[PDB]
RNA sequence: UAGGU
């Protein structure tokens, strides 16, 4: 009784999309017949496809589980390196999925709103590895809600077709090295004032 | 003012860091283009319908 | 139009 209970956001809410709302992805696309409200602001960032894992090609069960996590490594780093340069990257979340509304998305979490605007603003018009980066904000806050609980612990029944993020995650030796390199970055970006 | 203090007591610690503006990126896939599209920006290639996301 | 409040 200490609040009023409320259903926005929720799979109770038939109106808005609980899925758009929580993990910045739809099955249904913009032919959903529930609303996507897409953020003017946010700390957010969505570049759907943009990570296309190895294995899911042709030659692709030709590599090691140390190859692949060596080139996976390559490839977090060369996304969280990039992202830097717009601003403080509090996350970074890589979609493993195959749904075609997760595939290789890569969601980017900024410190400040304007970091995420100047990102999508300058992504758009970009290209990473012969294919054009889609770049738009996302509704995306709490990963702890947009990701699946079955794949955390063991695996999830549902497989690749999963409606929630199966994230992949980095090397911890990258991910430390990357938060260090990042606030000695903006330390140096500090001593000039 | 602490903050010229603890901004010089972060970087001493960080001293055998390498800050991530520097980072050298051997096979950085950022700005490559497929063959043929070096006069194509990622706006008018997007509009043409050959670089579709697989939603669509 | 769902499994996730
Ligand atoms: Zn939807
Ligand atoms: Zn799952």
């Amino acid at each position: 009784a200490s609040h009023l209970a409320s259903i926005y956001g929720t799979e109770q809410d038939k109106v808005n999309c609980s899925f758009y709302y929580k993990i910045g992805a739809c099955r249904h696309g913009e032919r959903c017949s529930r609303k996507h409200v897409k953020p003017n602001f946010s700390q957010t960032i969505l570049c759907p496809n943009m990570y296309k894992n190895p294995i899911h090609e042709p030659n692709g069960k030709k590599f090691t589980q140390r190859e692949l996590a060596e080139q996976f490594d390559a490839f977090y780093e060369d996304m969280f390196c990039e992202f830097s340069k717009y601003g403080e990257v509090e996350q970074l979340v890589v979609c493993d999925n195959v749904g075609d509304h997760l595939v290789g998305n890569v969601y980017v979490r900024f410190k400040y709103e304007e970091s995420a605007q100047n990102a999508i603003d300058d992504l758009n018009s970009r290209w990473y590895s012969q294919r054009p980066v889609y770049a738009e904000l996302s509704p995306v806050t709490d990963f702890r809600e947009a990701c699946c609980r079955q794949h955390e612990t063991s695996e999830c029944q549902r497989g690749g077709l999963c409606n929630f993020m199966h994230a992949k995650k980095p090397s911890p030796q990258l991910l430390r090295d990357l938060v260090l390199a990042q606030r000695k970055y903006l330390a140096l970006n500090a001593a000039e004032e | 003012e602490r903050s010229v203090r603890s901004i010089e007591q972060e970087l001493e610690q960080l001293r055998d860091v390498t800050p991530i503006n520097q980072w050298k990126r051997k096979r950085s896939l950022w700005d490559i283009k497929p063959p043929g599209y070096e006069l194509v920006t990622a706006d008018q290639a997007k509009m043409s319908g050959v670089f579709p996301l697989p939603g669509a």
